[PDB]
């Protein structure tokens, strides 16, 4: 019961490179659809496919092609990226089409951002910042801050983790990132994001304290000719312990 | 399962007068299954240049089609329409009256 | 204007033979062929003339998907069916939803299936609900029920949507639709003696041909004709009566079509 | 053309209820949808309608005026959990899916004991940054973007510790300037009277 499956959720492509989306569904469904989502507007049909063995046009297919492979699977190619592709892609299924009620169920998103040059492509620089003393002694609470800065592009995902566990709760992550230069097309980006603990917990020694952000970058197959480190996909951490 | 024989029609366009060309109509009608095999005859012989409508469709779930050709009739010639299907034993023979 | 109606059939057979299509698709205006679809082709076309020249090559191309997926459900529901059935063979599965506009400004709205050529499940849009002939239709009956939007979306359909295309679809084609063709009248004897009134040459079908007796009609002695479709798109019937040769009646041929009636005394 | 639209945000107090509208102008009608959409994840379905009336779904309910070609979402008792977006579609009559821009809906929470302050965090060894936090305030205050190019200033994030059943709005600045100091980091925004300010 894996509903709607579709990889990779994250990609980096160069200006004419070629990309292939995969989109599989295990509900025995005859319907399958791509979508792209883009701020401002409502999702805009690429292609579709009213049943295995068919498929056409959507909205916008300019730049774009599918296949059917069977009833499971269609995936989306991208042969020549192109920089208005950047966008989310989101592939759906229902049980059939033209039928009135039935609704749509969508796989988990895959976003794309096509660049240029890949130049400007940075991993984040992650530091984590230990609570004020002053909260401490006020609210017997204890805010540590996690500052991921400087990457490019939005392709991050930030975790922290107490004690080789991940946590979720007394977790506040900023829903988008900010441009560290507001006014720039290719400003990199800033994350912030914060994890509350009782005093007690805090003071206790041994408990350990650690954020992480998972950035999407390059690959081998990518070319790379600038004097830095290449930016591939790559984990960046930092960690605190209590302190008494 | 209830299977319906066709129905058969052998009838002109207009009314049929002697050296002026018509056309001669067969309507099959309210059989079940589709599947039907209909030849017009002159003389006991197939006419070739036969055309036929579509399959269609009855709210009754039975099927229709309408075969004719073009012709000109006279005294000596008989034309009759020839209609086989799965209802029949052997090919049902329905004659031009007039 | 007088009534209209919209009709679409499916049929699917289970095993067909070599040439023999399995699924078909027709859509009706009146007796009028507009559309066809079938799984030899796999494509929808025009078969009406003023539909092609209405119609944009984006509608027949989105149709064309739409019925090769429609093509493939009702393949499936038929294999569902001859299962449950337990049947051997080749069998078949109809389908038939429309509407119709009346002539006061009425609707109706229908939508039926059916099982070897006899009904299997009718829909009831006013009480949301599915009629079933036996315990194979009861099952499914059962699970299209479960699906209370599914029956509210048919209701929609037939009562707004099916009449839109219907009033669309009536202004494409009014020169055909619209028109009227008076048919011509005459009256035979035939020794079965009988009195034939016949009429040919007229546009609707529809029609009404009696015979009357003294001023009175009695439906009982009437052998009536089918209406029957002449090929230039008019139509033709018959009706005849037996003759008393005991008693002198007096005898006439009524005939009603398009809102004028006819007499003819014999 | 065919046509939906939908207001591009709305914000509203937790408890409190709101009202989602979406109007459509389309060839045809098959049945409109809402569909719900955390961020960074997948599209949800909602609820459906095809006849007029309200229909309702746990704390959601569903509307529809075919006539006036609208649709209301109607969400009660909301929670911080139903921040997200809001699509709403509608089927054509060739049964194709015109989407709408989406409603973000922004939930602000019910801060019952308020202690606005300024805390400045403690410096990493590992990096050149001084770090402060704006935290405990009010529902009613907004964060200002930094006036300072070298200075970053993120929005409010409201943070619920679940063990204590506590939320609290927090937003963070930071620069690495000689003179940054928490005392002036949130000067270009409107911050409560009492905010406190424990003395470096
Ligand atoms: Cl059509
Ligand atoms: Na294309």
């Amino acid at each position: 019961n894996a509903g709607v499956t579709q990889t990779p959720k994250f990609q980096v492509l160069k200006t004419g490179q070629s990309m292939t989306l995969q989109c599989a569904q295990d509900m025995n469904h005859n319907s399958m659809y791509w979508y792209r989502q883009d701020p401002g507007m409502g999702l805009r049909l690429i292609y579709y496919s009213a049943s295995e063995g068919t498929t056409d046009k959507g909205e916008v297919p300019n730049g774009y092609n599918v296949s059917r492979l069977n009833k499971r699977e269609f995936s989306l190619r991208l042969e020549s990226a192109a920089p208005s592709q950047t966008s989310v892609y989101f592939c759906a299924s229902s049980v059939w089409t033209g039928e009135g009620s039935g609704e749509l169920f969508f796989g988990e998103g895959s976003r794309l951002t096509v660049l240029e040059d890949l130049k400007n492509v940075f991993p984040p620089e992650v530091a984590v910042f230990e609570p004020s003393e002053a909260e401490i002694s006020h609210t017997q609470k204890a805010t540590l801050v996690c500052l991921a800065t400087g990457f490019y592009p939005d392709h991050v995902e930030l975790s922290w983790w107490v004690n080789g566990k991940e946590v979720h709760s007394g977790v506040c992550t900023d829903p988008q990132p900010l441009k560290e230069q507001p006014a720039l097309n290719d400003s990199r980006y800033a994350l912030s994001s914060r994890l509350r603990v009782s005093a007690t917990f805090w003071q206790n020694p041994r408990n350990h304290f650690r954020c992480q952000v998972q950035f999407y970058g390059l690959s081998e197959n990518d070319e790379w000719t600038q004097d830095r480190a290449k930016p591939v996909t790559q984990i960046v951490s930092a960690e605190a312990w209590g302190r008494a | 399962m209830i299977q319906r024989t066709p129905k058969i029609q052998v009838y002109s366009r207009h009314p049929a007068e002697n050296g002026k060309s018509n056309f001669l109509n067969c309507y099959v009608s309210g059989f079940h299954p589709s599947d039907i095999e209909v030849d017009l005859l002159k003389n006991g012989e197939r006419i070739e240049k036969v055309e036929h409508s579509d399959l269609s469709f009855s709210k009754d779930w039975s099927f229709y089609l309408l075969y004719y050709t073009e012709f000109t009739p006279t005294e000596k010639d008989e034309y009759a329409c020839r209609v086989n299907h799965v209802t029949l034993s052997q090919p049902k023979i329905v004659k031009w009256d007039r | 204007m007088r009534t209209h109606s919209l009709r679409y059939f499916r049929l699917g057979v289970s095993d067909p033979i070599h040439g023999v299509p399995e699924f078909i698709s027709v859509g009706y205006v009146d007796s009028h062929p507009i559309t066809t679809y079938d799984s030899v082709t796999r494509q929808k076309e025009p078969r009406a003339p003023w539909m092609a020249e209405n119609l944009a090559p984006d509608h027949w191309e989105r149709y064309t998907q739409l019925l090769r997926g429609w093509q493939q459900m009702f393949k499936v529901e038929l294999k569902r069916l001859q299962r449950h059935y337990n049947h051997s063979g080749s069998h078949t599965y109809q389908r038939m939803i429309g509407c119709e506009l009346l002539e006061d400004g009425s609707t109706t709205g229908f939508l039926q299936y059916a099982y070897d050529g006899q009904d299997f499940l009718i829909f009831n849009k006013d009480t949301l609900s599915w009629l079933a002939v036996d315990n194979v239709a009861h099952t499914i009956k059962q699970a299209w029920e479960a699906n209370q939007h599914e029956l509210l979306y048919q209701k929609n359909w037939l009562e707004e949507e099916c009449i839109a295309w219907l009033k669309r679809f009536l202004e494409y084609g009014k020169d055909t639709l619209q028109r009227t063709e008076p048919p011509l009248v005459r009256v035979n004897r035939k020794e079965t003696t009988a009195l034939f009134c016949k009429a040919h040459g007229f546009y609707p079908p529809e029609i009404y041909m009696t015979w009357m007796k003294n001023g009175e009609e009695i439906v009982q002695e009437i052998d009536y004709g089918d209406i029957l479709p002449s090929g230039d798109g008019t139509y033709q019937a018959w009706a005849s009566i037996e003759l008393d040769p005991q008693s002198s009646n007096l005898y006439s041929c009524h005939v009603e079509h398009s809102g004028v009636h006819m007499v003819l005394q014999v | 053309g065919q046509n939906i639209d939908q207001p591009t945000e709305m914000t509203a107090t937790e408890g409190a209820i709101v009202q989602i509208n979406c109007t459509y102008q389309t060839s045809g009608f098959n049945g409109l949808f809402w569909y719900q959409q955390h961020a960074g994840e997948a599209p949800t379905f909602l609820s459906y309608n095809v006849l007029d009336g309200l229909e309702e779904k746990g704390r959601f309910s569903s509307f529809l005026s075919r006539s006036k070609g609208y649709s209301y979402l109607l969400l009660k008792e909301l929670q911080m959990k139903d921040s997200a977006s809001y699509l709403c579609a509608v089927k054509d009559s060739n049964y194709q899916l015109i989407w709408g821009a989406g409603t973000k809906l922004i939930i602000k929470p019910d801060i019952q004991n308020p202690d606005p302050a300024v805390y400045q965090l403690r410096d990493s060894k590992s990096s050149d940054k001084s770090v402060c936090l704006f935290t405990d305030f009010d529902s009613q205050t907004n964060v200002s973007q930094s006036k300072d190019s070298d200075v970053y200033i993120t929005d409010k994030c409201v943070l619920d510790m679940r063990s204590m059943d506590f939320k609290s709005n927090s937003a963070v600045a930071w620069s690495n300037k000689s003179d940054f100091a928490c005392a002036n980091a949130f000067n270009n925004s409107i911050i409560p009277e009492d905010t406190f300010f424990p003395s470096p």
